[PDB]
């Protein structure tokens, strides 16, 4: 099958350069287009130009058209989109595409899995983890709170506990720095006898907590 | 510039659904859906062409620059983001949601732990659980005075199950501004409520 996989999550400040790859299979490389489109947090899709592999020749929109330089290594049949001079609107997830055939170029049948890109000057810092506290139904919970970059993944109870929780979309602090809060509704009577642990992962610092939350 | 009206919009199951999209012309449409965490995913091309697979409860219509997207008979598996797209242009996107009856929050508000205030920070959480439909306020006020500008909100999709909405609003003070004041309180405005609610606490 056509399958296009890119490469893994980038973080890059202001002003430096990040270089996406796509990895194209299961059909003649040199055959067709490879598109990239990104999307930004929450937004619609952006086409950014084209490359032909069949010898390298390119076409950008206006509005990138200085920024971005899309290259092709047709021996690993990867595409390569590179955009430079990058601002805090960058971040957003890069998809590379591949039209349906060679007729119809924009017919955009096959996509990557998506890369995301963080633009910040914020640096790498696992998060603390506070518990929120319960005061016939209760409510309580774990703040994630200042990390970064994106994203951090949270458990209850090991995995055991997934019903009623809410583990919501982080939020960027005027710091730089995320923060998230996760809760879980359970029965009051249960406040007592049955403990209740979030796990927090956040693998770009290595951070594993379990916070405990009592009454 | 390709448009796509409205924005969002909420459908119950089984329901004839139909999405516009209004393109420009000076130089044909095609049409993706698009689910959280997942790349879109080709459904028509060619203005009504059907993708391989696609169910035929989809149709894709057009003419001069106005194409529509209709469902004859929307399913559980098609709630997500519509796209269309000409050429190297796309249209905003249309979310659709499930329309359920009106749900007010239940509300509840943490103080900031012993374990954060001692590292400095106090954050207080106002919990809004299980509303709908979205559209939510959240006003804090401390001592009574109405705040602006110290706190951020944060909302969960659409429950999977009940198609309600969570949102959580975070008030964030350093330690010695928190300790100056004694009453935190959260209040809430939203279409199922008669009139605003409030959970508070002393310090």
């Amino acid at each position: 099958q056509v399958q296009l996989v890119q490469s893994g999550p980038e973080v890059k400040e202001p002003g430096a350069s990040v270089r996406v790859s796509c990895k194209a299979t299961g059909y003649t490389f040199t055959d067709h287009f490879i598109h990239w489109v990104r999307q930004a947090p929450g937004q619609g899709l952006d086409w950014m130009g084209w490359i032909n592999p069949f010898r390298g020749g390119t076409n950008y929109p206006q509005k990138f058209q200085g920024r971005v330089t899309m290259t092709r290594d047709t021996s690993f049949t990867t595409a390569y989109m590179e955009l430079n001079r990058l601002r805090s609107d960058d971040t957003a997830v890069y998809f590379c595409a591949r039209g349906k055939n060679s007729d119809y170029n924009w017919d955009f049948q096959h996509w990557g899995q998506g890369t995301l890109v963080t633009v910040s000057s914020a640096s790498t810092k696992g998060p603390s983890v506070f518990p929120l506290a319960p005061s016939g139904t209760a409510a309580l919970g774990c703040l994630v709170k200042d990390y970064f970059p994106e994203p951090v993944t949270v458990s209850w109870n090991s995995g055991a506990l997934t019903s009623g929780v809410h583990t919501f979309p982080a939020v960027l602090q005027s710091s730089g720095l995320y923060s998230l809060s996760s809760v879980v509704t359970v029965p009051s009577s249960s406040l007592g006898t049955q403990t209740y642990i979030c796990n927090v992962n956040h693998k770009p610092s290595n951070t594993k907590v379990d916070k405990r939350v009592e009454p | 510039v390709m448009s796509q009206s409205p924005s969002s919009l909420a459908v119950s199951l089984g329901e004839r659904i139909t999405l516009s999209c209004k393109s420009s012309l000076t130089l044909y449409l095609a049409w993706y859906q698009q689910k959280p965490g997942q790349s879109p995913k080709l459904l028509i091309y060619s203005t009504s062409t059907r993708e391989s697979g696609v169910p035929d409860r989809f149709t894709g219509s057009g003419s001069g620059t106005d194409f529509t997207l209709t469902i004859s008979s929307v399913k559980a598996e098609d709630l997500a983001v519509y796209y269309c797209q000409q050429y190297e242009y796309f249209g905003g996107g249309t979310k659709l949601e499930i329309k359920r009856t009106v749900a007010a929050p239940s509300v509840f508000i943490f103080p900031p732990s012993d374990e954060q205030l001692k590292s400095g920070t106090a954050s207080v959480v106002c919990l809004l659980n299980n509303f709908y439909p979205r559209e939510a306020k959240v006003q804090w006020k401390v001592d009574n005075a109405l705040q602006s500008g110290n706190s951020q909100e944060s909302v969960t999709e659409q429950d999977s199950k009940d198609s309600t909405y969570s949102l959580s609003s975070t008030l964030t003070l350093s330690k010695a501004d928190y300790e100056k004041h004694k009453v935190y309180a959260c209040e809430v405005t939203h279409q199922g409520l008669s009139s605003p609610v409030t959970k508070s606490f002393n310090r």
